[PDB]
């Protein structure tokens, strides 16, 4: 955001960890926690831009697990925790959410998924004020049809 | 006197009972929260003139259009109450005149 | 006529000369946030230096008036120095004639009384500085007393000063509403610094650096300040919270 | 919401059986566009419009000011829908006198004649007043009362991204090579009035025109938002509002 | 009103009399202060108003103690009164605590004195800025004291008409050496930015004066730069500006 | 005029009571009403003065 | 209209910057209006000129007006202060209507210290003839008459007296100080005065300028 | 130089001393306070207010002790009371506790503080203190007494009085509620009930400051085994105690 | 600076007349009526308070009547605040005379001393003078009972019957018709009350708003007893003289 140092440096690191993208994947197949530990580091940066690149990796990791209801709770939770603290500006983390929210929709192929997914989505958006709120209502709305 | 032996001074201090009577007259014109307790508002108002209360119904029914109703509720009344009665700041000044 | 040009009463009963003093302490645009810990009192304040050719180390607003009692100043630095000099002199004097160092309460009251006298005199201008006095006394615990240019002071659970201080009030109010006590329940003074920095970022929206901060901590029976190196440890420790 | 909504549709206001909302008071800093907005509202609705300054009606001939607003009023009652723009009402403002001279007492009569037309035995119909005041502290509690005036519109400075919204209207008009420094520009022109953002664009085009091109390059603008910002704050209003 | 005296005050935070007094300093002689590693190197532009004058026989540099240079601009009598006062303060410190006064301690006392005259209407505020520093036991330091009663540490300072030129090159001097520079080299750089600040005074002619207090050369004593060293500085500055 | 003011004031009270004849009670109310105007400006120099 | 043909800037000696500023403010928009129009930016609403009397300002607007081919209007604010409210208000309104009519026009207003300061709103503040004429000036320079052909030049003695609301951008745009002549400038102003009479090698204008 | 010796307080052509009239305006901008004299004590009460919710009102006193048997309470300016309370204690010691070895009579103390007022309206450089004080006390020669100190430099004894912004209404309250015989207990209940109408905020015992000059407390005496001395007749009530009297309304 | 805010408060007018003294006489006309009548056996001082209220304790008040010394008391008409200074100066001065000559101060000496202070304040310092008028009742051996009025300029004038404060003209005119030199203290008590009933400062004159004091040589052995009557002893005399 500020200074001219974060734009370049942070981006530079995300490139370096994107060359180390196969490494994160291989470990994720052996145990979830090992690769998860990498996502934590990525989503602590100071430039908004370098987190765009990195919020692909957060979505991809849980896709490689395929997907686990227990693991689902944590990913959406970690995001909520990062939003209150900073998120690299509170406006920044809302576009991150928007990317991961498309995945929630298309994951859907159980009742089981649908139920867990509405519990995470309602909470996120109570402190947000954008298009996130339309999407929350819509996924909530799948459970309405079932109701 | 003899010019003007009758002299009526009009207060704004009023009475609790006086405020109930302004509300009723208004209520005939447009019912304000007719499914909820009116009487809270009466207690809460404590300086208001008849004018502020006329401004209340009219501003509430502005908010009626927004909310897209043809009826005024107590929520409309409470925001009508909140503002139009908090003008000036002298809070700071009176810290050192306490 | 002269009911606004000297300290005489007006038909309003309000001294306009005195009002003008409070309308000059927020024009330096320095915010402060002061919180009472469970064993300490921490005060952090702005130290915005926009120049290459001003030495930032000597730009300061935290002056040690006793070895145990710090003082943080919001408002013009000539008046700050005069009020600091006077306060130091009195604190020393109290040791000399009463056999123990001046309490925070009474040091606040003494500057408060001098401020009234300066607005009693019609040729003397009051010192236009808001003084926050932080300490840990042994008879009052962690304490904050904040005096103002008129000569009014009171104790505080926490307090803020500056133009944007209303935002700071919101954070503090929530904190003590939830805890249901008049202080922070944190038993490490370092973490009360970390908390203070967090609420400063929340209130003002501004991301701080070690050269925008200046930190004073009164622990029990000593007052110290953090250097910019030590303040950087705290800023790294926000990332570890 | 105050003005336009009961003029076009009084049908909703009669149906509910609420009184039509009437009176707005505008106050803000210099330069914020109360005039610009006065000029704007008049178009939107299409209602008949009398822009009259209030320092403009004053004459040493007593009851001449009272005469002027009374006729203005009679015209407005005929020409419905109509909004009467009383601009800079602060000129004939203030209250008291009767130890003043008869010029003041006339200003007090005019101020009072205002008072007659609105409420009394005359009323507003689909007439409507907007009063503009540049200082609310010259302005008097008799006209800040509910009665007169349902919504008291306090207009701030243009917000941080409000100022960025104004630059867009203006930089639209210009021919340029492409300017991408507009985000940067609004950080330097912070604490600005909208009158001075308009000045930001006029200065940038000065430098463009002097160099003999018709394009505003971004470098011309960077310099420009700094050149206005230094001198603005030096001679700044330092207005205080209620 | 609020500008008749200095204990009138205004809601604008201004005090008027004091701000007015800075205008004398801003039309004063160019004077600089360079914070060096080993000390400080002062230099002052001394205008030559006539050929009748005796060169290097009129000084604006008076020593305080044996180790504090002090050079000032604005009203010369008023500044000579302020320096006269601070020669007493240095003597008092030396009497009571048996040490030459430390540079931060010296600044504190002077600030109090200048504060006193802005708090009373029965005495007149000062209108001079002094630049003073030296070498003490806590290291070399540099301070400039405003007639308001404000001082700070400085890595470079300037005052007078040609302060614009001086300060701009002092930024570049700290960008030449971000790890600081020798006192000996700073002689030649003090010369250079007086010469560049004489382009604000190029309707006039000048005499270059340089004085230093540095540990490396003068052993923590304040002395004047003279003879061949002074002439070397002149020759250096001459080639750079050519 | 003040004297005259009593006569008229007195007939407000008698009228209401629905008794024509003026009485001591009609009088006591009537002098209290006319004196009210005067007592209030006389309590501010009779009390809270120096 | 009291236009006299151009005085000419050559003949208004010294003060190079003042001459530079007027060209930039007036002539450049009037001649190069087409470029200002295509861009859609506004041509200066006013330029404030302030500083002590006799700094040449009159001479300059009168030169500029002939060159730019706008009429020279003569308006002086200390006159417009009267005891009669009606009479005093009337000539402001007359001068505004007539200017727009005779437009493009350079209105040259002298000594706007008679519009005074308003900083207060108390009972007495001028009785509402001094406050009132400040607000009548604000409607001159308000964009309810097109001030892109009219160009308002005004002279005033100090602005420090005057309330700073009137002084902001679009009131008045450029804020231009006129200092005293310097040593070298004095010599130029002396020479042109002397140029008018017999001129001889005895006289040295520089010599006279230094004394 | 100094040449301020020309009195700031001076006569106006319509009579009255203009400066003290101005100062009295400031008393009717301040907080409301009242005092009822019972035949078995005196009660004085005032309202605590705060400009911040993070201000503590237990560090804020507006009823203060001058001597153990004489308390004071103000309405007016905060700063002006702050300085003048210290001077009241000081002159009580110099003029009767170093001369007659005891605390001054309530009559004596009131007179002396009115002189301090008087000389702050005499000579230049000093404008009055913009407070009115109720000085309730007890002496052993005239029993209970309630005084009201004016910013004029005069005093008046009262049977019950009020000062502050809501004084006029409050004194009409006390007029029917006062009687020839009263109890201290019922005096308190009147005082709180009256100050209910002069408080616009909270009405807790934490925000209502109450103090009695009732009767002696030998637990505040600080020593025992001297039966001759009587403890402090003054006793400031803690917040919990004030809450009990709120339930006793 | 200092001279900026001064207006030269105490100076002559073109008539010769001191602004602050002229102003001072207006403010004494605000303050209540005080009457003094010199009988051939005493001096009666009778004053109607400028404040009365049902909540005002007036039963311990002695706000107009103050004893300067054992044979000299004053009644006050003017600012109570201003008067307080002169009252304690008088006590000091009378005691000082007693200390040095072991003889009681004559009435002339005490009045003259106070008068000098009032003159002095307009003469130098820029000080406002005391805006009070006192009526001194005093006994001395040499001139017997002596009655004196002092004005805020600082000048004293003897009388036999006189009134200061409110309704000075009305009180004086009634006194001229009724006063006789054969009057006793008994007769003077009745006259004072009647005069105050016709110069009343509201619409009623009452005991509780009356302060009353005499100095009578009817105490045994030619001694003088100053008695300041309580309002219920005033009440007794109020029914005696038939005011009530
Ligand atoms: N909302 C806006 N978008 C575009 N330009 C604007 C806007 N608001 C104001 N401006 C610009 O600023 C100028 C100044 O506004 P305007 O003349 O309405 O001032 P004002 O607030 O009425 O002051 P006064 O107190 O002198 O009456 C406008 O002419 C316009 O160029
Ligand atoms: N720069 C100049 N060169 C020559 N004479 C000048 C110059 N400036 C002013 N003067 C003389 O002084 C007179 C007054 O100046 P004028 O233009 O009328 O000024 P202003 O508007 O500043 O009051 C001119 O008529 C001219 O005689
Ligand atoms: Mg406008
Ligand atoms: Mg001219």
């Amino acid at each position: 955001m500020s200074r001219d140092a974060p734009i370049k440096a942070d981006k530079d690191y995300s490139q370096i960890l994107k060359e180390e993208f196969p490494k994160i994947d291989s470990l994720a197949q052996n145990d979830c926690n090992s690769a998860l530990d990498q996502l934590l580091v990525l989503e602590k940066k100071t430039r908004q831009a370098s987190d765009l690149a990195s919020s692909k990796e957060v979505l991809a990791k849980i896709v490689d697990l395929l997907a686990s209801r227990n693991k689902w709770d944590d990913l959406n939770e970690q995001l909520t925790l990062l939003s209150k603290k900073h998120g690299q500006l509170k406006l920044s983390i809302q576009y991150m959410i928007q990317k991961v929210m498309e995945y929630l929709k298309s994951s859907k192929s159980l009742d089981l998924n649908t139920r867990i997914s509405v519990i995470e989505t309602i909470r996120v958006v109570t402190e947000n004020k954008i298009f996130v709120e339309v999407e929350r209502a819509r996924v909530t709305k799948d459970l309405v049809e079932i109701k | 006197p003899g010019r003007l032996d009758r002299k009526i001074e009009f207060p704004s201090l009023r009475d609790r009972r006086e405020r109930r009577l302004i509300f009723g007259t208004i209520a005939s014109k447009m019912s304000l929260a007719p499914e909820a307790d009116l009487d809270s508002l009466i207690i809460r108002n404590d300086s208001l003139s008849g004018a502020v209360i006329a401004a209340i119904m009219q501003e509430a029914g502005l908010r009626a259009v927004r909310k897209n109703r043809y009826v005024i509720l107590q929520s409309d009344l409470e925001e009508a109450y909140a503002t139009q009665v908090k003008t000036d700041n002298t809070v700071d000044k009176f810290d050192f005149y306490k | 006529g002269y009911d606004r040009h000297i300290t005489i009463f007006s038909p309003e009963g309000r001294l306009y000369q005195v009002e003008y003093a409070f309308k000059a302490t927020n024009q330096t645009n320095i915010n402060s946030l002061a919180v009472r810990g469970k064993d300490c009192t921490v005060v952090i304040s702005q130290k915005k230096v926009p120049d290459k050719l001003l030495d930032p180390t000597t730009v300061s607003y935290i002056f040690c008036i006793s070895r145990t009692i710090g003082m943080v100043v919001n408002g013009p630095i000539p008046d700050a120095r005069n009020a600091a000099l006077r306060a130091k002199a009195e604190a020393a004097e109290f040791r000399y004639k009463y056999g123990y160092d001046m309490p925070c309460d009474v040091l606040a009251k003494r500057m408060a009384n001098l401020s009234q006298i300066y607005t009693q005199r019609a040729y003397m201008r009051p010192l236009g500085v808001i003084l926050t006095f932080v300490s840990v006394d042994e008879e009052l615990g962690p304490s904050i007393y904040k005096t103002d240019p008129a000569g009014y002071y009171v104790g505080y659970k926490a307090t803020a000063t500056g133009p944007k201080q209303q935002e700071i009030t919101t954070n503090l109010e929530n904190h003590f509403k939830k805890s249901k006590i008049d202080h922070i329940n944190e038993e490490s003074w370092e973490k009360v610094v970390e908390f203070a920095i967090t609420h400063m970022i929340d209130a003002l929206g501004t991301e701080f650096s070690k050269n925008d901060l200046e930190v004073g901590v009164a622990t029990k029976d000593k007052f110290f300040t953090l250097s910019a190196e030590n303040i950087e440890e705290r800023l790294v420790a926000i990332a570890e919270q | 919401e105050v003005i336009e909504l009961p003029l076009k549709n009084p049908e909703i206001f009669q149906r509910v059986g609420i009184k039509p909302p009437k009176g707005v008071l505008l106050y803000g800093p210099p330069g914020t566009g109360k005039t610009l907005l006065a000029k704007a509202v008049a178009a939107t609705i299409g209602a008949n419009f009398i822009f009259s300054p209030a320092s403009g009606i004053v004459d040493k001939y007593i009851g001449e000011s009272a005469r002027i607003i009374r006729e203005m009023f009679a015209y407005a009652k005929e020409h419905e829908p109509c909004i009467i723009f009383m601009d800079e009402v602060d000129a004939i403002g203030g209250r008291r006198f009767s130890e003043g001279t008869s010029a003041d007492r006339e200003i007090q009569r005019t101020l009072m004649e205002l008072l007659t037309q609105m409420d009394g035995f005359d009323n507003l119909g689909q007439t409507k007043i907007i009063m503009a005041t540049n200082r609310p502290d010259t302005l008097d509690p008799a006209l800040l009362r509910p009665g007169r005036l349902d919504r008291k519109v306090e207009i701030p400075l243009p917000n941080e991204a409000g100022r960025l919204e104004i630059f867009k209207i203006h930089t639209a008009k210009v021919k340029k090579t492409g300017e991408f420094d507009f985000e940067a520009a609004v950080k330097m022109s912070d604490g600005f009035n909208g009158a001075d953002i308009r000045n930001c664009a006029t200065e940038a085009g000065f430098f463009a025109i002097r160099d003999d091109r018709d394009h505003i390059n971004p470098d011309d603008l960077m310099k420009a938002v700094r050149k206005v910002a230094e001198v603005k704050k030096l001679e700044g209003t330092i207005e205080y509002q209620k | 009103g609020y500008d008749l005296s200095n204990s009138v005050f205004s809601p604008d935070g201004r005090n008027f009399q004091v701000e007015y007094a800075v205008k004398a300093v801003e039309n004063g002689t160019t004077s600089i202060g360079i914070k060096c590693n080993d000390g400080v190197v002062f230099a002052v532009e001394k205008l030559i108003t006539s050929k009748l004058l005796v060169p290097q026989k009129n000084v604006k540099i008076q020593v305080v103690d044996r180790h504090i240079g002090c050079v000032y601009s604005g009203l010369i009598p008023d500044g000579r009164h302020l320096v006269n006062r601070g020669r007493e303060e240095a003597a008092s410190f030396k009497k009571l605590y048996k040490t030459p006064i430390p540079i931060p301690a010296f600044a504190d006392r002077l600030g109090q004195y200048v504060q006193a005259h802005t708090l009373y209407n029965s005495v007149r505020p000062f209108g001079v800025s002094t630049i003073f520093g030296g070498v003490d036991k806590n290291g070399a330091h540099l301070y400039m004291l405003e007639p308001s009663g404000s001082y700070w540490g400085y890595k470079g300072a300037a005052t007078g008409k040609g302060r614009q030129s001086a300060k701009a090159e002092l930024e570049k001097l700290v960008d030449h050496h971000p790890e600081g520079l020798s006192a000996r080299e700073a002689v030649k750089q003090a010369a250079k930015i007086i010469y560049l600040a004489h382009e604000d005074n190029k309707e006039k002619d000048f005499e270059l004066e340089i004085s230093w207090c540095s540990l490396s050369e003068t052993n923590g004593l304040h002395k004047f730069v003279k003879g061949d060293l002074l002439q070397e500085a002149i020759d250096f500055a001459q080639k750079e500006i050519n | 005029a003040d004297v005259k003011g009593v006569c008229t004031e007195a007939g407000m009270y008698a009228l209401r009571e629905r008794r024509i004849h003026v009485t001591q009670e009609d009088f006591e109310l009537a002098v209290g009403k006319v004196m009210n105007k005067n007592q209030e400006t006389a309590i501010s120099v009779a009390k809270l003065f120096k | 209209v009291d236009e006299k043909p151009t005085e000419t800037y050559s003949d208004v000696g010294g003060l190079d910057k003042q001459i530079e500023e007027l060209v930039e403010a007036i002539v450049l928009p009037m001649k190069r209006a087409d470029k200002f129009k295509d861009m859609g930016i506004r041509a200066p609403k006013g330029a404030l000129m302030y500083g002590p009397p006799g700094t040449g300002k009159t001479l300059l607007a009168r030169a500029c007006a002939a060159q730019t081919n706008a009429t020279f209007l003569k308006l002086a604010a200390p006159q417009l202060v009267q005891m009669y409210i009606g009479e005093g208000a009337k000539l402001v309104r007359d001068a505004f209507a007539l200017a727009k009519e005779k437009a493009p026009t350079i209105i040259f207003i002298d000594e706007l210290d008679a519009i005074g300061t308003k900083r207060f709103d108390s009972e007495k503040s001028g009785d509402r003839e001094v406050q009132r004429t400040m607000l009548e000036l604000l409607n001159q320079l308000d964009g309810f008459s097109s001030d892109d052909r009219v160009k308002v030049l005004a002279a005033t003695n100090r602005v420090d007296v005057l309330d700073p609301a009137l002084l902001r951008s679009g009131r008045l745009d450029r804020k231009i100080e006129f200092p005293l002549p310097s040593e070298d400038s004095r010599a130029q102003i002396l020479q042109i005065h002397s140029r008018k009479m017999t001129t001889d090698d005895d006289i040295n204008w520089q010599e006279l300028a230094r004394s | 130089t100094d040449r301020y010796s020309f009195s700031l307080t001076t006569f106006s052509p319509s009579g009255k001393l203009g400066q003290i009239d101005y100062a009295l305006t400031a008393v009717k901008q301040g907080v409301t306070s009242l005092g009822i004299k019972a035949t078995n004590g005196v009660v004085i009460a005032t309202e605590k207010k705060s400009s911040s919710p993070l201000a503590m009102s237990e560090t804020l006193s507006k009823v203060s002790l001058l001597t153990p048997d004489i308390g004071a309470v103000y309405s007016g300016m905060g700063p002006d009371y702050r300085v003048l309370v210290d001077k009241s204690r000081k002159v009580a010691h110099t003029s009767y506790k170093r001369i007659y070895g005891e605390y001054p009579p309530t009559k004596l103390l009131v007179s002396e503080v009115a002189k301090i007022m008087q000389e702050a309206t005499q000579s230049g450089g000093v404008r009055p203190f913009g407070v009115s004080l109720l000085i309730a006390g007890h002496d052993e020669f005239n029993g209970f007494s309630l005084y009201q100190v004016d910013p004029s430099g005069s005093y008046f004894p009262w049977k019950a009085t009020a000062i502050g912004k809501g004084s006029v209404a409050a004194k009409t309250f006390l007029e029917k509620r006062w009687n020839d015989e009263l109890e201290l207990e019922d005096a308190i209940h009147i005082a709180l009930l009256t100050l209910k109408e002069s408080v616009e905020g909270e009405f807790n015992g934490d925000t209502i400051e109450l103090a009695i000059i009732g009767d002696e407390n030998p637990d505040l005496l600080g020593y025992t085994g001297i039966p001759t001395d009587k403890g402090p007749r003054f006793r400031k009530l803690t917040s919990q105690e004030i809450n009990d009297r709120l339930e006793a309304l | 600076g200092s001279r900026r805010y001064d207006s030269r408060t105490t100076i002559f007018s073109p008539e010769g007349r001191l602004y602050q003294v002229e102003y001072a006489l207006e403010s004494i006309s605000h303050a209540g009526t005080a009457i003094g009548i010199m009988a051939s056996d005493g001096i009666v001082l009778a004053a109607e308070r400028k404040v009365t209220s049902t909540l005002l304790e007036q039963d311990t008040s002695t706000e107009k009547l103050y004893k300067l010394n054992d044979k000299i008391a004053v009644a006050v008409a003017g600012l109570t605040a201003d008067a307080e200074i002169l009252i304690n100066t008088a006590r000091i001065h009378a005691q000082n005379y007693l200390k040095t000559y072991n003889e009681d101060i004559p009435v002339e000496i005490l009045v003259r001393r106070l008068s000098d202070i009032k003159q002095g304040y307009t003469q130098h310092g820029g000080l406002r003078p005391f805006g009070v008028s006192f009526i001194y009742a005093g006994y001395d051996d040499r001139y017997g009972y002596q009655l004196y009025t002092s004005n805020p300029s600082g000048n004293y004038t003897g009388w036999k019957a006189i009134s200061v404060g409110a309704n000075t003209s009305a009180a004086q005119t009634l006194l001229q018709m009724d006063y006789k030199d054969d009057m006793k203290v008994d007769d003077a008590i009745e006259l004072a009350l009647k005069t105050l009933s016709k110069t009343t400062d509201s619409s009623a004159l009452t005991y509780d708003r009356l302060e009353f004091a005499t100095i009578r040589k009817g105490a045994n052995d030619g001694e003088v007893y100053q008695k300041i009557f309580k309002p219920q002893e005033i009440k007794d005399i109020l029914v005696k003289t038939g005011i009530t």
